[PDB]
RNA sequence: GGGAGACUUGAGUGCAGAAGAGGAGAGUGGAAUUCCAUGUGUAGCGGUGAAAUGCGUAGAUAUAUGGAGGAACACCAGUGGCGAAGGCGGCUCUCUGGUCUGUAACUGACGCUGAGGCUCGAAAGCGUGGGGAGCAAACAGGAUUAGAUACCCUGGUAGUCCACGCCGUAAACGAUGAGUGCUAAGUGUUGGAGGGUUUCCGCCCUUCAGUGCUGCAGCAAACGCAUUAAGCACUCCGCCUGGGGA
């Protein structure tokens, strides 16, 4: 749940964390783990070209399956993990074989469950499938897009999609953002919907908080130089004075699709959303 | 204990050794389950009053079970009756 | 619940004798007997008789009519009530209708008319009034 | 005359649709029981009954 | 439960054939009262038979009461037996 | 009133039965509306007291096929049922309260009321997050009109639905607190019980508890109430003391 702190401080004041109830332990698998670097935005070039990145904690990489296609025996999950990379809680689980992996968590997994991956697998939630062999109208999270390549699609805390039915070699599906597009019906997904759906309601509380999170100040192009931003100079506070808002780039801000507009995918998207 | 008396209707194409098969997948089902499969039987097979899942016929199979009312059987062969394709529709009723 | 037997007497007389009932039915009690005699032997009401059961007996009141269906008895009042309490001293004593009608009183010497009890010179507590 | 009554079966199967098709109108629709003659129990019994063999596609909704 | 209702009548009848008396009538009581608490608690909303809880308990707490004043010593010892205040 | 006993009528339990839109949770069925897609098809459709807005030649309405999804549950249906009240109507299942009728085995007054407290409490409203077909404050346009910030018409946001949490008010009404006992009949109908018949179905008689109507005595200012009292009585509680200001 969410437990919210009382207003010792005016930094504490209406901040909101989790309790992480669900996370069973702290003591992530060494097997699993890999070092990653804060790229802090930068890249080849060492230029900053994503900003508002950089500083935060340091973070070890868990790798997670998310090809799922380890079809021979069951994975008994043992722990419910707290993953500083990603919004949803994973998953350890064993296979009976004796190969340990992470997973993301589906809403309602508990210890215990044996998960299972392949065609003959049941609709369970935690199992993978491919995608033909989904009942429409269940609810699937971890949708990979081309097959082998492993789950790409829904894997945010709380997200979800919905099998709709099939066509040809492709089935609809309507993706959380509302999207309803087609996917090769060979493709995988596992049943459920990701867990840690509270995770969108924690307030975040005093600055110094994103910055543990990795979020860098941002300025706003109206108290910028001209040289700076499109927005930037004028006397006093300013209006956008403008056609219309632009990033720093001129690109408009309010409403200007930038999706490619010969998009190979536009073939398999049915209706748009987003 | 509680009666219950499941009918449910296999679409029609469905061929003879499939149904059967279908029959005794879910009659397991309820076994495994807790359920005490007192009777199966295939009541008929009749013309829809209306068009069902685009079918006006199909084959109506009966099943009088008899399961403690906690155990889940009644509620687990709903969720794969349900998911399931050749059953166009089921009724669970208790039967006193 | 009942809160007064004694109260539901007096009005089980009063109803029926409102309506010329011949007869009514009370469950037994001590002072419901103490009463329906003092009205036997004062005459208002014709007789009494009393039932035994496996509850707690019972106790059957013939009403008095006089002639042309002329009722005995006027009415009947309550005094003394579970909410309050009437106790009277003995020169406290009423008069019913300036002694036409009779107040039933409790007293230690039993339950006794207004007469006997302003005789004996003793107070009580005045269960009724009746005329 | 309670039909009902009158056969003596105090189990009105939803699957009798013989037995159900005496107590619905043309159309489907259901008759009522100071029509048919019935009594309030039954009544109800019959309605329960019907109902579930609409579901269950015995008997039509309209027409 | 019918069964469950006749076991606990022997438990705490207080003589062969006691159906009705405050020890058994309470245990009963109690006995429903932690299991609709249950209820309760997984149906937050069901405020009818909510209501009947309550009734019981006032049922039950009267039986309690009366008990108490006619003999202090049966009422100890059931409140001992069945773990109640 | 106090103490020690006794009793079974009140009260409750046991045992055998009855009905029910009582509550909660998760599912699920059909009609319809709207919208989506595509046929057919051409000039209107829609609406009013009359009109116009509006939609339709970018092909509408209509029309057939489906698809989508939201909401409400036609027929049954009934001064019918259930709930303490608010209120509860598609069907299934899970959980669950209460009520009634028998029997008389049990306990043996354990009961009634109940300030203060606590719980529930239509609609609207509020917070968070969902959902959103229809309807519809606000609002837009067309009419009416002296004016029309309305009635009318075409659209239409919040809301109306869901989960959670607030809110605690209604002509929340039977404008009639609860418990108990007593006091003509008649006739409907709900759920049981017994008997006398009846082959069964069924019909006659008795009775328990609801629900109506009619109607004695009595009450009432009158209107009317009348075993479902506003009659006759007792217990407890809430409340009233000219109108306005308020
Ligand atoms: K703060
Ligand atoms: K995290
Ligand atoms: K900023
Ligand atoms: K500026
Ligand atoms: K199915
Ligand atoms: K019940
Ligand atoms: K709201
Ligand atoms: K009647
Ligand atoms: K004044
Ligand atoms: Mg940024
Ligand atoms: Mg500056
Ligand atoms: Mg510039
Ligand atoms: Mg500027
Ligand atoms: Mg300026
Ligand atoms: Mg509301
Ligand atoms: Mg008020
Ligand atoms: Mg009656």
């Amino acid at each position: 749940a969410i437990k919210k702190y009382k207003p010792t401080t005016n930094g504490r004041r209406n901040m909101t964390s989790s309790d992480f109830a669900e996370i069973t332990t702290s003591t992530p698998e060494k097997s699993l783990l890999q070092p990653l670097k804060n790229n802090a935005g930068r890249n080849n070039n060492g230029r900053i070209t994503v900003r508002h990145q950089g500083g935060g904690h340091k973070r070890q990489y868990r790798v997670i399956d998310f090809k799922r296609n380890k079809d021979n025996v069951a994975a008994v999950v043992k722990t419910i993990e707290y993953d500083p990379n990603r919004s949803a809680n994973i998953a350890l689980v064993h296979y009976e074989d004796g190969v340990k992996a992470y997973i993301l968590a589906p809403k309602g997994l508990e210890v215990g469950m044996r998960l299972v991956s392949g065609p003959e697998a049941d609709i369970k939630v935690g199992n993978a499938l491919p995608l033909e062999n989904i009942p429409v109208g269940t609810v699937i999270h971890n949708i990979e897009m081309k097959p082998g390549k492993g789950g790409q699609l829904i894997r945010s805390a709380g997200t979800s999609a919905q099998v709709l039915g099939k066509e040809g070699k492709y089935v609809l599906i309507r993706l959380n953002s509302g999207e309803v597009r087609m996917i090769l019906a060979t493709c995988r997904a596992t049943i459920g919907s990701v867990g840690n759906e509270q995770h969108e309601l924690i307030n975040i509380g005093k600055a110094g908080r994103s910055r543990w999170m990795r979020k860098r100040p941002t300025v706003r192009g109206s108290v910028m130089n001209p040289n700076d931003h499109p927005h930037g100079g004028g006397e006093g506070k300013t209006p956008i004075g403008r056609k219309a808002p632009v990033s720093p780039w001129g690109q408009p801000a309010i409403g200007y699709k930038t999706r490619n507009k010969k998009a190979k995918s536009d073939k398999l998207i049915v209706r748009r959303r987003t | 204990d509680t009666k219950y008396e499941i009918m449910y209707i296999i679409r029609p194409n469905i061929d003879e050794e499939a149904k059967t098969a279908l029959v005794e997948r879910f009659d397991t089902i309820l076994k495994d389950n807790g359920a005490e499969v007192i009777e199966s039987k295939d009541w008929e097979k009749r013309r829809l009053a209306y068009e069902m899942n685009g079918f006006r016929e199909g084959i109506y199979h009966i099943v009088n079970v008899t399961s403690p009312s906690t155990a889940g059987a009644i509620n687990e062969f709903d969720r794969l009756a349900k998911i399931n394709d050749d059953i166009i529709r089921h009724m669970i009723v208790k039967v006193e | 619940v009942m809160t007064d037997p004694i109260a539901d007497f007096l009005t089980r007389i009063r109803n029926a004798n409102m309506v010329k009932h011949e007869t009514l039915e009370v469950p037994a009690s001590k002072i419901k007997r103490d009463i329906a005699e003092i009205l036997k032997r004062e005459g208002f009401i014709r007789d009494v008789e009393y039932i035994e059961d496996d509850k707690q007996g019972v106790i059957r009141v013939f009403l008095k009519y006089g002639k042309n269906e002329e009722r005995v008895i006027t009415n009947l009042k309550r005094i003394s009530k579970p909410g309050l309490r009437a106790y009277v001293k003995a020169d406290e004593v009423p008069k019913v209708l300036n002694g036409l009608g009779i107040a039933i009183i409790s007293t230690s010497e039993g339950v006794i008319t207004d007469k006997e009890a302003r005789a004996k010179n003793i107070g009580g507590e005045v269960i009724a009034y009746v005329w | 005359v309670d039909y009902i009554a009158a056969n003596h079966i105090e189990y009105i199967d939803y699957k009798d649709t013989e037995l159900l098709k005496r107590f619905i109108s043309e159309r489907g629709k259901i008759l009522p029981r100071r029509v048919t003659g019935t009594g309030a129990k039954n009544q109800r019994k019959l309605t329960i009954a019907i109902k579930r063999a609409r579901i269950m596609g015995l008997l039509p909704f309209v027409s | 439960s019918q069964e469950r209702k006749n076991e606990i009548i022997k438990e705490y009848a207080r003589h062969e054939g006691d159906t009705g008396s405050p020890e058994v009538q309470i245990a009963v009581l109690t006995e429903d009262i932690n299991q609709l608490n249950e209820h309760a608690r997984t149906h937050k909303k069901d405020h009818h038979s909510y209501r009947g809880l309550m009734k019981k308990i006032g049922h039950r707490r009267n039986l309690l009461a009366y008990l108490r004043k006619t003999d202090i010593q049966r009422y100890r010892e059931l409140i001992q037996r069945l773990g109640l205040r």
